[PDB]
DNA sequence: AGCAATTTAAATAGGGAAGAT
DNA sequence: ATCTTCCCTATTTAAATTGCT
């Protein structure tokens, strides 16, 4: 590897970086180094070139592509190294940036006018309840609305009038309404409980007129008259001139505001709100010290009076203005040019040369990567990102362990921690034992990286470790919940960090089908927000349903419409890149996405069907599923075994179902040597982690290394009874599976856990589908709702899987890829597709995906909750002693193959099952006994 | 400027994109909106194409034309399907040598001499193929390329008109497009409006060979209004007649390799400078067009 | 600033100075020095010129060329053009050389039309002398100047060869030089190497004449390699042959007046372009070349 | 220093001549006797060498050793036929991996095991030839080279004493050196005190292979003081086996090519860097001693 | 002998203004 | 407008000296 490093630096920051860059490369003179070094040498040079201080101006070239660029060095757009560098370049009708500047400046000088009431003064001094009857943002909104109703609010002297209690402060003037919504929602968004309003309201002001004081601001309301008697000590020199210059800025630019569309207004006001909380939290974090008394805004850690309200308003204004400037004029730090990506894929990765069919100069890109598992999907996503140049992306993945797997792939192929940042925000205690030096695994949290210039506008220089890893990451391999808060939050400033993260970075969401329906709705909201700033969305899901692919394209198309009309460019359409392991297709799609997507789906189906059938599923006829499991285990051991040894996966639905199947199979008298494992999610930290590592090392069938992790000498049935934790994110390879039916994507995923690593075709049948789910004996009205898309609004007419599924069927992604809306009441696949198009629709609703008008409100974050689960309290095992109503028990010790013990950790119990003892056990975790 | 590098001996070529070209301190330099001013070696530049979002002052054209740099623009009729008017300013302030115009027009007016000259320039396609070989693509000596070159020569030998010629072009180019595509394992349809790299790199190389061909023409004084190939789809003049000598030998292998080996636009552009100066293609075309006019 | 030049009959050679040409609200405009924007009507102009201090952009270039408004880059004054493309019959629909160009070629080829056109260019040079009457210069109707004119007319009409026409042309040109020397009380002998006011002023006026003749030859698509009087090896000899028409009628009296009053070179440039704008000297050369080539 | 570049992936490579080696402002550098200070990349240097008139300091040697750069001194040869004594500072402050030294000791103390290792290391030069094939010089797979390495392998297979290994060593060195001499058409005699370029390029490559061999041995903690091949003529240590595994495969054809093309010594230094870096000869030697140690 | 702190000063870059075309 | 020349303007590099280990 031959690199060349050039320095642009002034100071002796052309000198103390010269020591480190002259420790690793030869000096060719004139502050230019050039030579041969290894990739780990590149990583060491990066780590000790960035850590040496601020102001390092370093460009590295590997062959002729830029390896890395330290700082905001413009370096190369076409040629490299400019010369007569300057300021003043373009100076356009920027319009919408002047609009955002005027809105943020006018609102930020009015965002805390409502702290001047006597209640907030005695709240800061501390002789009343610290919770206000009406929040000060609403009081400042009442001030601004009363001033606007009285005088002309855009060109007049200010003077705060006598204000009363107003239920609504939103009128008709679109720009005033924007300023009012920025003022009122500078801490939290208003929440609308009204069902008719949630049913009908769509527009900007027409929804904003329904935002009343009862949506969170009106806490208790007994001291309203003191909350609206206000002093007017803000009339000073610099506050009045700042208010005048920003109001006239808005006055001069609001003529382009009425030429915007609804989508524009929503996205622009979201940006304005994010910059306003950025400036407000930035000025509230630091201590300024000086004060002019008689009025105060915030308190220090000692509770003393600080940050008087005139200079508080001025500081929040300038900090929000500077926030806006750096978030709207940033050339963000991108990743290194990974040299182990750009070469050809060989063999089964040979489809990854589809990036040589995509244009490298497209400003936008919507990848739908429909490639099957085991083909290197995430490596292909990184290849697609690097085809357009240097990489800046957020790999948002479900589960901690899947982020760990993608991080380990990124580490061992070409990516160091100067470009990658693995973020899992829980600090799990799963450590690697055996040998620390001989590990060559366990990707960790260090991020030598490079701190971006956006950290100076965040509160108190961003944060410590976690938010520095969030914001400053070129490549952010993260759990997805660090990105879905970009679309907005209920309370606080947790929106700004993923918002500013997704503003300048691409978004790569892998296996989006494993998320929930509301989770997929907020993920497509994130896709729309990412496309709002021209970034590229890579979706990587093999079993995509047309509905999902369509609504994600429509979210990207609305976002790219926002980005196109935001830079005053005519919208040519979205560069959609359909991708699988058999080919690629790049089309400029502005309309008719459905026929092209279904034609690519049909081409992928015909490229999947002439291949040999790997998963032949038979739906059993035996009604009782206990003895159906027994007979199917006996049949698939007598048919599918490797010299007497067979691996079976009993995929069931819930935990007590799993322990019921386990306790039946343990007490089942047979000549077969059944060896039973329980693989559900309710387990203690230690025990769970141990199951994972063992299962990953015994079900690895790409080699014969497993022969030494199990007793393959004696003919044995190694059976793993598992819940849907096996069908998501597990690289497992079973000889056969017996599936309790809950949804068709569960069938396809548990087919993907059988012969995942081998290529031998089954002869007779490798999957035995149960006749009924076990909830049929508990609830015959609805049985597929647990881990399925059946529900109270979408009920199957019959629950028989002979009626709702094929008796003999080759299970692949084809049934999920096709998409059928008719006959959803008597087939599982059409039931699935129905729900997917009836929840992820092209409407705005309130919990929908095109959400417009409601982004202003708190409604999409309350009624569409990301990871909406049950109450979930956590019973914690502390050194062998349980906390709550747990009561350790003893398992049946009949056929347990492996049982790992646990002493620490915690189990997640729903509040429903907290009533009784969860009865934790070493073999199977939680049950009802 | 002393003697001034012979225009066959100029090695730098550029197609600038999204910049303001101006003169600073007597420097031909393009400035981007990020504040970066990159200079251009104007006394060594063959051509400067200007892509979308580009702009150039008067003085930059004044000291590019005094140094013999041809400046064209990639829009207007630059959609490359009609190929009608790629807006291409030449330096005619320098009074060019005349004799290549004289021998060129003596053969132009005479239609039989024009037909024979067209056949020589059609044979220059296969001459280019043999002279400029590539070690990362199609071998010229394999059975398919040798068969199609033999078919092309035996068809252009017995050719009678320019309509018969237009057809032989269809065959050579389209089937060489295809033969590469099947060896590069890609279903490929030539489309100037297509987004795949196999077409955007091909259009970039089309502009590069346009610049090389137009610089070779202007060098000798030859214009563009005297083409040898007349047809319905051959609008564009003599610059495309000179340029399609080196599509399938140079521009097409470099574009196909670039797309297959995932090069970026910048490195394909550079691979084009490396092939155009390592084998000295400008002097090749200039000397070969001297062979074409001659008497 | 904004400058209008009538060239053939109705199309106007616009000259733009100290302005930035771009596209505003969907049509080509330019911001001037005074900060006021000026649009351009597409219908009344075909040639648009970019003088000193002028920048144009890419989409403005493309939309100008798509409206038939073909652009050239010139030194400030409008008659010192260094960069353009070649006139076709239509800019978008086809690519054919202009009828004027083809007619010129045919006339040049057959020896009889070349001799007749050489006689005619000298006939119109004598016409130019009378047509463009100056105030400070000698009287064209004076007996000595009319005797020189009739001597040249007899010599051109009775000649049957080109070297006779060269001797007669040199006799007429230097006889007018001798007449203007007899006016301005000096021993004037025409040499390019002299540093006196008359010779160097005539030299840079001749360079201005070469520039305006180059613009007139370009504007009808006439190439710079078909001289009438001068030899086939003379680089750009047609520019010199066309500029000969106004060298002894316009450039010579202006240059001798300029050396007599002794003012500087830039105000001689403004006097030359003022005489070009006032009497439509370029339009005279355009109609001269049309009448020569049409025959 | 995080993860100091594994010794096998260290890339830089020098022998410093007529310069005092020092540290300025953080980095190790060398200052010649004209004021020129050239920096040494100590984090990526494999070895440095010190010729006549060189002088290294204490903290420079410390920054080389703690980073892990083996440093020797080129002069010291005083006999008539042998490269006598090269003085070499081992970085022992870095505590080395141990069991590879234990494996080397368990093969060194057993006489039949040392002979068995002597056998495989003698055919290691034979497979070095087969793997590392240059583009110039001889071809390895010709009839003469294959016949002599076949006779060498047949003789070293039936060998039973170290003196037979020394004799067969001598016939191997005479055979290769003379065949290269034949190819490059020169008369060759290996004298370390000769002014002929084929000889002092070979001594420069002796120093280069010496440095490569101590870096390979020190990377696995192997001392030079355990020579598995020993004799009266062959008394240099283990460096005179792991250094001349790669004479006739790497250095000697490179030395003959450098003495045939005949520029200065610096192209030979850079060519040794290029071939030791491109084919990863250091990592190749380390991996070969790896498959030696555990077998 | 290398370096560090710290001064001292020479020079590099840029912005504004005015004069040319 | 574009570009050049020149005057601030101070920001930015290189040398110089010298205790300190
Ligand atoms: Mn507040
Ligand atoms: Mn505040």
């Amino acid at each position: 590897m031959f690199i060349r490093i050039k320095c642009f630096s002034k100071q002796p920051i052309a000198k103390k970086v010269s020591r480190e860059v002259s420790a690793y490369l030869e000096y060719t003179g004139n502050n230019t180094w050039e030579g041969h070094i290894s990739g780990q040498g590149v990583s060491n040079l990066q780590t000790k070139l960035i850590n040496v201080g601020k102001g390092v101006k370093v460009v590295c070239n590997y062959q002729d592509k830029v390896l890395f660029a330290i700082g905001n060095v413009a370096m190369s757009d076409t040629g490299s190294v400019p010369k007569y560098t300057t300021k003043k370049v373009y100076k356009p009708d920027d319009s919408i940036f002047t609009l955002k500047q005027g809105l943020v400046g006018v609102a930020a000088l009015w965002h805390d006018l409502g702290k001047a009431n006597s209640y907030f003064q005695r709240k800061l001094r501390g002789e009343c309840n610290p919770s206000d009857p009406v929040r000060h943002e609403w009081v400042s909104g009442v001030i601004v609305s009363t001033f606007a109703k009285g005088n002309d609010w855009l060109s007049d002297d200010f003077i705060i009038p006598e204000v009363k209690h107003s239920d609504n402060v939103f009128g008709d003037d679109q720009v005033l309404n924007a300023v009012l919504w920025l003022i009122n929602t500078h801490h939290k968004k208003g929440l609308v409980e009204d069902p008719i309003y949630r049913a009908t309201k769509t527009m900007f002001t027409e929804t904003l007129q329904c935002v009343n004081v009862n949506g969170g601001w009106f806490n208790y309301g007994d001291n309203i008259d003191e909350c609206y008697k206000i002093d007017t000590s803000f009339i000073t020199d610099t506050y009045v001139k700042q208010l005048n210059r920003y109001r006239k800025k808005l006055l001069a630019t609001k003529h382009i505001w009425f030429t915007l569309g609804e989508d524009q207004k929503i996205a622009i006001l979201q940006e304005c709100r994010v910059a306003l909380m950025l400036g407000d939290s930035n000025f509230s974090s630091d201590l300024i010290g000086g004060d002019g008394s008689h009025l105060y805004a915030n308190l220090d850690e000692c509770g003393n009076l600080k940050q008087t309200l005139t200079q508080h308003l001025l500081g929040v204004t300038d900090c929000a203005l500077k926030a806006l400037f750096t978030i709207n004029h940033h050339k963000p730090v991108k990743a290194n040019f990974i040299p182990t990506i750009a070469e050809k894929g060989e063999g089964k990765f040979a489809w990854q040369n589809g990036v040589n069919m995509v244009d490298s100069s497209i400003d936008n890109m919507f990848c739908i990567n429909m490639a099957s598992t085991g083909k290197g999907k995430t490596l292909a996503n990184l290849k697609l990102l690097q085809h357009f140049g240097n990489v800046r992306c957020s790999f948002g993945l479900g589960m901690v362990s899947l982020t760990k797997q993608t991080a380990k792939q990124f580490l061992d192929m070409g990516v160091d921690y100067n470009s990658a940042a693995m973020v899992t925000g829980f600090s799990k205690s799963r450590f690697n034992l055996g040998s620390e030096s001989l590990d060559q695994d366990e990707v960790s949290v260090e991020y030598w990286g490079q701190t971006s210039s956006l950290s100076k506008v965040f509160p108190n220089n961003n944060a410590g470790f976690k938010n520095k890893k969030l914001l400053s990451a070129p490549i952010l391999v993260t759990t997805t919940d660090h990105l879905v808060k970009a679309s907005g939050v209920k309370k606080g400033n947790k929106q700004m960090l993923p918002y500013v993260r997704c503003m300048h970075s691409d978004l790569v969401l892998d296996e989006i089908d494993d998320y929930g329906i509301e989770d997929m709705v907020v993920l497509a909201r994130l896709v729309y927000l990412t496309a709002c700033y021209g970034n590229k969305v890579i979706i990587s899901s093999a079993t995509i349903t047309p509905a999902i692919s369509n609504i994600f394209y429509e979210a990207y198309s609305s976002g790219y419409k926002v980005f196109c009309a935001n830079k005053q460019t005519t919208y040519k359409g979205v560069n959609v890149v359909w991708w699988d392991e058999f080919g690629i297709k790049v089309e400029k799609v502005t309309d008719q996405f459905s026929n092209l997507n279904t034609r690519f789906v049909n081409k992928r189906i015909t490229n999947l069907l002439e291949s040999t059938p790997k998963h032949k599923a038979l739906v059993v006829d035996q009604d009782d599923n206990m003895e159906a499991v027994k007979q199917s285990i006996t049949t698939l051991h007598n048919a599918h075994n490797s010299g007497g040894v067979s691996f079976g996966l009993i995929r069931t639905t819930t935990i007590k179902d799993c322990v019921a199947v386990t306790q039946e199979l343990q007490n089942w008298e047979t000549d077969l040597s059944i060896k039973i494992l329980c693989y559900h999610s309710r387990f203690v930290g230690d025990t769970k982690a141990q199951m994972e590592e063992y299962l990953s090392k015994v079900l690895n069938r790409k080699g014969d290394e497993y022969k030494k992790f199990v007793d393959t000498t004696t003919p044995t049935a190694y059976i793993v009874v598992a819940t849907p934790v096996v069908e998501v994110g597990r690289d497992f390879d079973f000889d056969w599976a017996i599936i309790e039916p809950s949804s068709e994507r569960s069938i396809v995923q548990c087919a993907g856990r059988v012969l995942r690593h081998r290529s031998s075709t089954p002869t007779t049948h490798n999957i035995h589908i149960l006749k009924y789910p076990f909830k049929f004996y508990r609830n015959s009205n609805i049985c597929y709702d647990v881990a399925g898309y059946e529900s109270k609004g979408y009920k199957l007419k019959s629950k028989n899987m002979l009626d709702i599924y094929k008796k003999e069927s080759i299970v692949n992604s084809v049934n999920r890829l096709q998409g059928d809306a008719a006959f959803y009441t008597k087939s599982l696949t059409a039931l699935e597709h129905k729900v997917l198009l009836d929840k992820l629709t092209t409407d705005i609703a309130d919990t929908n995906v095109f959400v417009g008008g409601w982004q202003l409100t708190a409604n999409p974050h309350e009624y569409c909750k990301w990871r909406r689960g049950t109450k979930n309290e956590d019973l914690v095992l502390t050194d062998g002693k349980w906390s709550g109503n747990v009561t350790t028990t003893k398992p049946i010790q009949s056929k347990i193959w492996r049982k790992w013990q646990g002493e620490n950790g915690s189990i997640t119990v729903p509040e429903y099952l907290l009533d009784k003892t969860i009865c934790y056990n070493d073999f199977y975790g939680g049950y009802e006994n | 400027m002393q003697k001034q590098i012979l225009t066959s001996q100029k090695r730098n070529m550029y197609i600038l994109s999204r910049c303001k070209v101006l003169v600073k301190n007597g420097q031909v330099c393009h400035l981007h909106e990020d504040g970066n001013v990159y200079t251009v070696p104007y006394a060594n530049t063959v051509f400067i194409g200007l892509a979308e979002g580009t702009s150039i002052t008067n003085e930059a054209m004044s000291m590019l034309a005094a140094n013999g740099v041809i400046v064209f623009w990639t829009k207007g009729g630059g959609y490359d399907m009609f190929a009608a008017d790629i807006i291409c300013h030449l330096p005619q302030a320098d009074y060019r040598p005349t004799k290549y115009m004289q021998n060129w027009v003596r053969l132009w007016l005479d239609e039989e001499k024009k037909l024979s000259a067209a056949k020589e320039i059609l044979k220059m396609r296969v001459d280019s193929l043999s002279t400029h070989v590539h070690d990362f693509g199609v071998d010229v000596e394999n059975k398919r390329v040798s068969s199609i070159v033999n078919k092309f020569d035996k068809g252009v030998t017995q050719a009678t008109s320019f309509e018969s010629l237009l057809g032989h072009e269809g065959t050579f180019v389209k089937s060489l497009y295809k033969e590469y595509a099947l060896e590069y394992e890609i279903e490929f349809k030539r489309d100037h409006k297509s987004a795949d790299n196999y077409n955007k790199f091909l259009t970039l190389g089309n502009y590069y060979a346009y610049g090389i061909a137009r610089s070779s023409l202007w060098a000798l004084g030859i214009d563009n209004s005297f083409p040898l190939l007349h047809g319905s789809t051959r609008r564009g003049g003599l610059v495309f007649d000179v340029a399609d000598i080196i599509k399938t030998s140079i521009i097409l292998p470099l574009a196909f390799h670039a797309a297959d080996q995932g090069m970026s636009n910048t490195e394909f552009k550079r691979s084009c400078v490396a092939y155009f100066d390592k084998n000295d293609i400008l002097a090749y075309l200039i000397n070969n067009i001297k062979r074409l006019c001659m008497e």
